[PDB]
């Protein structure tokens, strides 16, 4: 602001920069212009170019961003409304909830089963339904074609008080919108990031010159996305599932505003259905599928763009702006961050530049399981259309060692709405109605398998062939694999075969496909195969990042990737339909495009430690929370607490070998002469006489028109020759529990990677969500004794609910581990738990953990060595021991904790890091300021408001579930009542959903919890040993599985956190008002104080 | 000095300005003494010599079944034309002027009595065609095991009665033995003569080992289906005569020569140099028995004989994996000993789909895919249940096999009885046998016993006799158990999914050969009579499926299967289809070709030597290939757990994907940067369609690099030894065409690369950067260029701005204004710094300055000499020669007076 | 342009960065400061 008559320097002819040792760099007289513009720019970053001589940049953000929280809320506005909300606090009075329902006036246009099945010398005869015959045909006509099967749309919307559709104009009354539009920002330079080249002199008269003053334009963002991006209403399938997102009221595309608007410049002002790109709503099904004029592009927007600056480094004669992290521009419960890459290069020894950027997805569309050692089948992949929108949250990428690493989080394809809701299930699926309608912003994924549809993509037309769903609905039903039919030979080539589909015409089977959300996901989710660019179905883009990350990404390629992208036809969407009919996951680019040049730049990946399947979520269950510092496991230390995430040793052994087709099972999962594996908790069984497989006990009777009805002349197949079989298995798994675990039954199983991943990230920052019952309030207390009998899980006495629990963890033993009952969390026993009632109906919902570490949580990357790196998490410091170079027999990561209890549980525990850097003594450490804790605004501004925000502040819809059979509850799936209006009856419950309440009600709600009275320190991460992490004697024993081997290597070394890589970082406390740390080689300093002499070369001069 | 071929008889050589020189363009033919009816194969450059390999279309070798020299040239027919590799060497005054050094002949392969025999009754698959499609490839299924070794009426007892038939403990009772041979894709013998015609299904057509009724009839019939030159049908057949005679298969007007002449011309593709030898290889498109080592002293008409690959036993990684591939070639002991095959004579894979030769540090490097080789029967009478057949399963590791690749490859199952067949399992159809050993569903009840499926009744009455299979595969059966197998989609269901090994089908070939072994191989060449067997020692091979997503249905690949995959729709190659881009309609027969083997020109720590990694294409992933030049061995690690670090096998993208992979020329590896490039034009293509339709995408070129990432061997001390396989990562320059036609490609520098191509007989140049592998087209600078005046070099103007930028000489009086007159003539000649300061120039582009050496012209003034570079980096002045010819551009050399005698 | 006792060391919440460690010739860091100055 106040340097008077500045100078770049005074190159020579070719760009050369004239600098006299002493005399200095030459200057210009003049520096570059834009000075009443540019001087108001803070400085933020500044980076060092080795390939080049002394060579700097400085990172110049504007400062709106620097007092950007302080601004007045009524412009920056939380996509969260509440107002005086003085009627208790309806979690479910902003979610859509009315369910389609069929029309009264296209009754005829329901898709039609096929005229006669195609013999073609079929032997095989099945007595089922016949299938149904869809096509869509070019035919002759611009905006219409002669049939469109898909178009067929037989449900609408109630009309319930009017029609239920998304439209912001009346669901929102006060949108979330942003600052600056994208174009605004582009056009408007003094309001925009800069990234200037100077020269520094540090021992010559003129001390410091300037090169280049270069602005950071999202123009190259807008035109540099793929076109597909212009459109994400829609999607690579687009008609079918846009319909069935239409009458399920959920999300419209794959990255609508409505469920991700601080991308889209209009905010959720397009929080709609209208103006996907293609027509949409025509009365003729055959009409809409045709592209028209597309009103909700994808741009950076303020929010965004400013998430979009950060950690910038330079390569070569090229630089890199990797984005910010979000925090300057995250408020409560809106999370935005960096969507796509920044490059800059330089022409002719920095005299000139070009301003680019690219999207992320191109980044990574080159991602196969081969590459990370970590967990697989992640929803990471992509498809020849980008519908898949990655963002990274930046720990800072550094130049270890001869690789260069960028490391954080970055957001899932969502994993959670991949299911869907069957039409008539909308009003009893409160979690994952809302999960999916975009009031739930919880990126966690919640176990509600009762309304699933066999699949999730049977086009609306094929919903109601079997409306009543008496006769079970062959071609659409409830999912429930108890009934999935054999994938026998005969029952495969009678049910799938003859129905041949051709290039113009695909057969939607009667055939029961069904699973549990594993099977559901591992067909529909974009799962990593190990050819790249093979996501074919992607549902969305997760909320905020759920998915610890670590990649290596190729400098010299990188370095050789050019600026301006030119896409393809494949890469935007379908002309017509009668083209997507018959879409393909590979096509020939037109070579004159170089957009898939930027594919393959990922080396590898990871997450978390290099482990698989339920032994990974036995690590889960060692890491410890630091609101207690108590082991999920609690083991050391007959009704006792049992293990929540890890299903080992959990209710009783059963043999994989009686499940399903009891052929060909001893050996297939299990490389034991006995496959015993644990059912988990929420299992069931005969009784203890019998317990391996469970009879077709299971059978669904829709109606009161008796159960299921196997063996029924439909039910039971007949190849030639007439022996006539049932195509339902025997004997079905003994767990459809939300903590199931199946090696085997791959469609019962619920264990799948997303989950494992996503309760890693989310445990190490340490706010996974409760299911509770009762409040600590008096008359409603779920004490201890007398009503959580753990031993016996399978009745009402484990407490399990079985429906809105979050999947992969039993609630029980979730909430001992919490705290809410006992000593583990406060004196008082709080008095808040789950129970299984059996009088009546049971209403329930989740609220926080008391906790708020959010997720986009990130340090500043340190390089600890060539080795290995890491930062800090949230209150955990990780640490890649093994990910550059990863050892077979190690666990894969060290981690430590944080000391600081005021810290811990303060409101925002993020105004308190002040950055990250690697301690000349050979251990990182982060900055800790408790004066600097920056808690809500206000206290609710004065009177106690039931909704008080914050950063894991999201509504959890409550879930009320219908009375539990007293013994075995969990033989079919816990059927949910209508629970749209039991919001009123569980005020109590809901009062916990505050992090507030929460708090106060635990005992830690002020700074009763004693102790240090601010802990103003320094915090060390432990020293690791190189052998730190080391798991070598924990693996292989192949006596029995993984999982269980490990667990027991744990259970003999659970007390040994140090070894395993689990620990508290040191702290030390030191007085000041600690806001930063300064660098140099011999040592780092910190806050700007301790000057040194040069102690050992003293007396030299 | 830049050496690439116009056409099929010059090579030319070209300035660094992509300028071609005049009384350049060598026509080889008539140097080296060749009739015109010869062709250039390929030009390798070593030590400064273009050796060349040439191939004829007059060639013409006969076959016998009786005579000691049953391989010979068509003597009798005027077609004894052996091709010949030539040394060569610009040994002169410096100058463009190839000379003839050594001429060597390529001889014919010499038969010995047992591979004689087996000769005798040997039959070829007729080969790859460019529109294959995967349901020609398949054919008929055959009767299986138990059918075949009980007959029929033979259920409800398979317990009681497979111990008596050598195949106790049996878990498969449907185990199949392969395609009958009596329809479908032609086989021929190597006296035999191949037909033009392959049946567009082999579920009805074709005629296969049937030579007989393939004359009677069936030539007729497929004739008028797909006739020779749109209303024509084409639905049972579809003629290949241009599709043949583009791939290199030379015919006698419409019918092709016979099969022992069409193997030698394949065969004679491609040459490898190495300081002591100099040997020859088998193109990829077709299989290849033979070799030539051959030592570069020999005489001028040395007898050259090549080396049968079965004269050589390779090295497969595992005992165990050569056992397995030995195994079911034929039955070990015949009793028919007239019926010969490779098996009952000692034999090896014999015929390998070559990708692409290479030498580096004299050292020679082999890759490709493994043909299959197995046994059918000739008895045709009582004519036996599987006479008339193909005797192939695959080998595929079962489902219990523990963890560790070497247990995965040392595992029992598939040693001589077929096992893998349909099965049910869980909610899916492991279609691999979930069992081996003694494993069952009620555990341990008997180890898993097998044997070769023939009957021993048959026995004594069974003439068996070796086939070759013309693709990588092994059992073209219609069966979900080789299509699963072959496009790679079978995992066994463990938590850590390992990829199963399918153990000899779709096998790769790779790994360097020492000198040593090449003497050996050249000593047992010699040897005649009495074969000597080879040993290689630095070879393995590890099992590469074909893209799984190239197949319809087929979306990803896991071992839980989705239910739909169990139909014969799309679990059978019939029903099974295709949606290949790279060139191929079908998706099960791999195809591979364009080894270049280079040195990595990035710093190694002291005390080891330069690393190089052999990079070898396959449609759909590029692989490198490693090794450790502190032993010169294949790349690996001691945990026997992990793949052997040597290979790692990287999938690509759609763009280089799509990019055909018929149209291979040249490799041009840019040593000093380090970076390979694969040139591609759509010349190569046929030029009309298997239906008979010209096609419509025969111009235009373009090309795909490679370069390193990931984690490189011996970079500091901690990278000393690795336990990660180093990968390559292809990708698509930018350099392409959709019309133009290349003439010649150039590395010119680092950071700059050139190309010309012909499109309507005018040449077009387009200069190309190098970004570390990206090329980019600067219009701004190829035109500039153009100012040539018909010459070697392009014009300098001081009007605009071209290659050479806008030198401005400082005034007359700059040695006035800088005082520079006071200082001495001696002083001014002895400081470059104040020399360049006579000059301002502008660069035209990055690398580009110009700069002064010492002259003299009178002692008051003295002319200054400009030397500036070009985007090859190479400083140019009047002074400057290349092949002793003075490139005589045309510098203004700038006169100052001024100069003092002090 | 001298040192200022008024400005402090400071770090900003997007990034987390004021301290460069430089290295070759010149080594130090570019010091990222502002005034601790509240109210």
């Amino acid at each position: 602001a106040k340097m008077e008559n500045p100078s770049t320097v005074q190159r020579g002819l070719n760009g050369e920069p004239i600098f006299d040792p002493f005399k200095g760099f030459g200057l210009t007289g003049n520096a570059p212009t834009d000075w009443n513009e540019i001087k108001g720019k803070v400085p933020v970053e500044v980076v060092q170019s080795p390939h080049s001589p002394n060579l700097y940049f400085v990172l110049l953000v504007p400062k709106v961003a620097l007092e950007y929280h302080n601004l007045n809320n009524q412009v920056v506005k939380e996509s969260l409304e509440v107002k005086a909300t003085q009627s208790s606090f309806n979690p479910t009075q902003r979610l859509q909830k009315d369910s389609p329902v069929k029309d009264s006036s296209k009754q005829g246009e329901k898709l039609s089963e096929t005229t006669a099945s195609s013999m073609s010398s079929g032997m095989a005869t099945s007595t089922r339904a016949k299938a149904l015959k869809v096509e869509v045909e070019r035919g002759s006509q611009s905006d219409s074609l002669l049939k469109n099967d898909f178009a067929k749309k037989p449900l609408k919307h109630k009309n319930s008080s009017g029609e239920v559709k998304l439209e912001a104009e009346k669901e929102f009354t006060e949108a979330w919108k942003p600052l600056l539009t994208t174009d605004q920002i582009a056009r408007e330079k003094g309001m925009g990031a800069t990234v200037v080249s100077f020269y520094d002199a540090p021992y010559s008269e003129n001390h410091t010159a300037f090169g280049l003053v270069d602005h950071i334009d999202p123009k190259k963002m807008v035109e540099n996305y793929p076109p597909s991006w212009k459109t994400p209403k829609w999607n690579h399938h687009g008609i079918w599932d846009y319909n069935a997102r239409n009458l399920l009221l959920q999300t419209t595309g794959f990255f609508n505003p409505r469920r991700h608007p601080e991308w889209f410049d209009e905010g959720q002002a397009k929080a709609d259905n209208t103006s996907p790109g293609f027509k949409v709503g025509d009365t003729d099904h055959k009409k809409d599928g045709f592209k028209k004029n597309s009103s909700s592009p994808i741009a950076l927007p303020f929010e965004a763009y400013f998430a979009n600056i950060g950690n910038m480094v330079a390569i070569g004669n090229s630089v890199f702006i990797f984005g910010g992290n979000g925090h300057a521009t995250k408020m409560f419960t809106t999370n935005p961050l960096s969507i796509g890459v920044f490059r800059i290069k330089y022409t002719d020894n920095f005299s000139k530049s070009s301003v680019t950027g690219w999207p992320y997805a191109v980044l990574f569309g080159g991602l196969i399981n081969p590459q990370t050692n970590g967990l697989k089948d992640l929803p990471l992949g992509t498809n020849r259309w980008f519908e898949y929108v990655p963002r990274m949250a930046v720990s800072g990428v550094k130049w270890v060692g001869n690789q260069l690493v960028l490391a954080g989080t970055l957001t899932m394809g969502d994993t959670a709405t991949v299911p869907r809701l069957k039409y008539d299930q909308l009003e009893k699926h409160l979690n994952l109605v809302a999960q999916g309608q975009g009031l739930l912003r919880e990126d966690l994924q919640i176990f509600t398998p009762y309304g699933w549809a066999n699949r999730p993509d049977i086009p609306v037309g094929a919903w109601l062939q079997d409306e009543m769903g008496s006769k079970f609905g062959p071609h659409y039903f409830l999912n429930n694999p108890d009934i999935q039919d054999n994938v026998n030979n005969d029952t495969v080539e009678a049910l799938i075969s003859s129905y041949k589909n051709t290039d113009k015409l695909k057969h939607v089977y009667p055939y029961r496909y069904s699973g549990l959300y594993a099977w559901q996901l591992f067909n529909w989710s974009n799962k990593l195969t190990n050819t790249p660019l093979s996501a074919n179905f992607v549902n969305e883009n997760s909320y905020a990042p759920n998915s610890l990350f670590a990649a290596i990404l190729n400098e010299d390629l990188l370095t050789g990737l050019s600026d301006k992208i030119f896409y393809g036809k494949e890469n935007e969407f379908a002309e017509n339909e009668a083209d997507r009919f018959n879409q393909l996951l590979s096509l020939n680019p037109n070579p004159n495009t170089n957009w898939a040049r930027y594919l393959n730049v990922v080396q590898r990946f990871t997450t978390g430690p290099n482990l698989d399947s339920s032994t990974f979520d036995q690590f889960l269950d060692f890491l410890p929370w630091i609101g207690n510092g108590k082991p999920f496991s609690n083991s050391p230390s007959s009704s006792t607490p049992l293990p929540t995430f890890s299903n080992i040793n959990v209710g009783v052994k059963s043999m994989i070998t009686q499940h399903l087709n009891k052929e060909n099972t001893r050996w297939v999962f299990i490389p034991n002469f006995s496959p015993d594996i644990w059912t988990g908790a929420g299992y069931r069984v005969q009784s203890a006489n019998q317990k391996n497989g469970i009879p077709f006990e299971q059978v669904k009777p829709s109606n009161n028109s008796t159960p299921f009805d196997p063996n029924s002349d439909d039910n039971k197949v007949t190849p030639s020759g007439g022996s006539s079989k049932p195509t339902t298995y025997p004997a079905l798994p003994n767990s459809i529990s939300p903590t199931s675990d199946w090696i085997n039954a791959l469609t019962f199983t619920n264990k799948n990677n997303p989950q494992r991943n996503q309760l890693l990230l989310r445990s190490l920052l340490g706010t996974i969500p409760v299911l509770i019952n009762k409040s600590g309030d008096s008359n409603d207390q779920f004490n201890k004794d007398s009503e959580q009998k753990w031993d016996k899980t399978e009745t009402n006495e484990g407490n399990l609910p079985g429906f809105g629990e979050v999947n992969g963890l039993y609630n029980a033993a979730l909430l001992h581990t919490y705290g809410f009952f006992g000593t583990n969390t406060n004196s008082t026993d709080p008095k808040i738990g789950f129970k299984a009632d059996s009088s009546s109906s049971s209403s329930s919902t989740l609220v926080g953990s008391g906790l708020n570490w959010t997720s986009q949580d990130v340090g500043n990357l340190v390089v600890i060595n060539d080795t290995s790196f890491g930062f800090q998490l949230g209150g955990w410091f990780i640490t890649f021991t093994d990910f550059i170079r990863p050892r077979t027999g190690y666990l894969g990561i060290t981690l430590s904790s944080l000391q600081d209890q005021t810290i811990i549980w303060a409101d925002q525990p993020w105004t308190s890091f002040k950055g990250s850097y690697l301690d000349s003594d050979g251990t990182p450490k982060s900055l800790w300021d408790p004066t600097a804790l920056k808690s809500l605004p206000n206290s609710s501004t004065t009177y106690d408001t039931n909704p008080t925000l914050s950063p894991s502040f999201q509504l959890y819809q409550p879930n009320k579930v219908k009375a539990y059979q007293t013994t075995n509850t969990y033989n079919k799936l816990i059927e949910p009542v209508d629970a749209t209006s039991a919001a009123t009856n569980m005020t109590s419950l809901l009062k916990l959903l505050t992090t507030k309440n929460i708090k106060a009600k635990l005992g830690k709600g002020t700074a009763s919890s004693q102790g240090n009275n601010n802990g103003g320190g320094v915090s060390q991460t432990i020293n690791t040993i190189t052998t730190t992490g080391n798991i070598s004697e924990g693996l292989k024993e192949e006596t029995s599985i993984q999982a269980e081997t490990l667990k027991k290597f744990f259970d003999s070394k659970q007390n040994n956190k140090s070894e395993i890589g689990i620990g508290d970082s040191t702290f030390t406390k030191m007085d000041g008002k600690l806001t930063g740390v300064v660098s140099t080689p011999l040592v780092n300093l910190i806050n700007g104080q301790g000057a040194t002499s040069d102690s050992d070369t003293e007396k030299i001069s | 000095t830049f050496l690439v071929k116009e056409d099929s008889k010059n090579v030319t050589a070209y300035t660094p300005f992509a300028t071609p020189i005049t009384d350049s363009k060598s026509d080889l033919v008539s140097l080296a003494q060749l009739d015109s009816s010869y062709q250039i194969a390929d030009q390798t450059i070593h030590n400064t010599n273009l050796f060349v390999l040439f191939k004829s279309r007059d060639v013409k070798v006969k076959y016998e079944s009786s005579g000691s020299n049953n391989i010979s040239f068509d003597s009798t027919s005027q077609g004894e034309k052996p091709s010949y590799v030539v040394e060569f060497t610009n040994s002169t005054n410096i100058g463009i002027k190839w000379t003839m050094v050594k001429k060597y002949q390529l001889d014919v392969p010499n038969v010995s009595s047992d591979m004689n025999q087996v000769l005798k009754n040997l039959i070829l698959e007729q080969p790859l065609t460019k529109y294959t499609l995967n349901s020609s490839l398949a054919k008929e299924k055959g009767k299986t095991q138990r059918e075949v070794h009980l007959g029929s009426g033979q259920a409800n007892q398979w317990t009681s009665q497979r111990n008596q038939h050598d195949l106790n403990n049996n878990p498969s009772p449907n185990a199949s033995t392969g395609f009958k041979l009596t329809t479908g894709n032609a086989y021929r013998k190597l006296s035999e003569s191949w037909p033009i015609y392959e049946p567009i299904d082999g579920t009805k057509q074709g005629k296969g080992k049937d030579s007989s009724g393939w004359s009677s009839t069936e030539e007729n019939e497929a004739k008028n289906d797909a006739p020779s030159v749109s209303s024509g049908t084409f639905n049972k057949y579809l003629n290949t005569k241009q599709a043949l005679e583009s791939i290199g298969i030379l015919f006698d007007d419409q019918t092709p020569r016979n099969v022992i002449t069409q193997l030698y011309y394949a065969s004679t593709s491609k040459l490898a140099v190495t300081n002591n030898h100099i040997v020859v290889m088998g193109n990829s498109f077709l299989p290849s028995m033979w070799y030539w080592v051959v030592e570069r002293s020999a005489q001028e008409n040395a007898s050259n004989k090549p080396t049968w690959f079965a004269n050589t036993n390779l090295d497969w990684g595992e005992d165990k994996q050569k056992q397995f591939v030995e195994n079911q070639l034929g039955y070990k002991e015949t009793t028919s000993t007239n019926s010969h095959n490779f098996h009952s004579k000692s034999f090896t894979q014999p015929a390998y789909l070559i990708s692409g030769i290479d030498s580096v540090n004299d050292q020679i490097i082999f890759s490709g895919f493994k043909a299959g080789s197995v046994g059918y029967d000739s008895s045709s009478s009582s004519s036996s249940s599987t006479k008339d057949q193909a005797l192939a399963w695959s080998t595929t590791t079962s489902l219990d096999s523990k963890t560790g690749y070497k247990d995965l490859v040392t595992n029992d199952t598939g040693l001589n009885g077929p096992i893998n067949g349909s099965f049910s399992i869980q909610d899916t159809f492991s279609f691999v046998v979930p069992y081996s050993g003694n494993h069952t569903n009620n555990g341990t009840t008997g180890p898993i016993k097998t044997a070769y499926p023939v009957k021993k009744d048959q026995k004594s009455t069974v003439k068996i006799n070796s086939l070759i299979n013309a693709t990588p595969l092994n059992s073209y059966g219609d069966e979900g158990i080789g299509v699963f197998d072959a496009l790679g989609l079978n995992y066994n269901f463990k938590s850590n999914q390992e990829r199963l090994p399918s153990r000899t089908d779709q096998i790769f070939v790779y790994g360097i050969v020492s000198p040593n072994e090449l003497r050996s191989a050249k000593s047992s060449a010699d040897s005649t009579g009495s074969d000597t067997k080879v040993n290689w020692s630095n070879t393995q091979s590890r099992y590469l499926p074909v893209p799984y997503n190239y197949s319809e249905g087929i979306i990803d690949a896991d071992g839980f299967k989705r239910p739909e995959n169990r139909g014969a729709s799309v679990t059978t190659f019939s029903g099974l289809k295709s949606i290949a881009p790279d060139g191929f309609a079908n998706s099960i027969a791999n195809f591979s070709v364009g080894l270049k083997a280079g040195i990595d020109p990035n710093p190694v720590m002291s005390g080891k030597k330069a690393n190089y990694g052999a990079v070898v294409l396959t449609r759909g992933g590029v692989v490198r290939l490693n090794f450790n030049p502190g032993n010169d061995s294949l790349l690996s690690t001691t945990d026997n757990n992990i793949a052997p670090i040597s290979f790692s096998f990287t999938p690509f993208t759609a763009a280089e994907s799509a990019v055909d992979l018929t149209t291979f020329k040249e490799v041009t590896y840019n040593q000093e940067s380090g970076l390979w490039s694969y040139i591609f034009d759509s010349s190569l293509k046929p030029s009309h369609d298997g239906k008979q339709t010209p096609v419509t995408d025969n111009m235009g070129f373009s090309v795909i690099t490679v370069s390193r990432t990931g984690i490189e061997l011996n970079q500091d001390q901690a990278t000393t030894t690795l336990d990660v396989a180093p990968s390559a990562l292809a990708v698509q320059s930018g350099i392409q065409s959709t019309t133009q036609t290349l003439t010649g490609v150039l590395p010119l520098s680092e950071e700059f690369s050139a190309v010309i191509a012909k499109d309507s007989d005018q040449n077009k140049i387009d200069i190309y950067k190098n970004n570390n592998g990206l090329f980019e087209i600067d219009t701004q600078l190829s035109n500039s260029v153009a100012t040539n005046n018909g010459g070697l070099a392009p014009s300098y103007t001081e009007n605009r701005v071209d290659a050479w930028g806008k030198v401005e000489f400082a005034d007359n009086s700059v040695l006035q204004a800088r005082n520079l007159v006071d200082k001495t003539v001696d002083e001014i000649i002895n400081t470059p710094e104040i020399l360049n300061s006579f000059f301002r120039f502008t660069p035209a582009f990055e690398d580009q300055k110009a700069t002064l050496v010492a002259t003299k012209q009178s002692d008051t003034s003295l002319s200054v000499s400009p030397r500036i570079q070009f985007l090859d980096g190479n400083f140019y002045d009047l002074n400057s020669t290349i092949a002793g010819v003075p490139l005589n551009i045309g510098f203004p050399s700038r006169v100052f007076a001024g100069f003092a005698a002090l | 342009q001298a040192v200022d006792e008024t400005l402090t060391p400071w770090t900003w919440n997007n990034n987390n960065f004021s301290s460069l460690k430089i290295t070759g010739e010149n080594p130090g860091s570019f010091g990222l400061v502002r005034s601790q100055n509240d109210n």
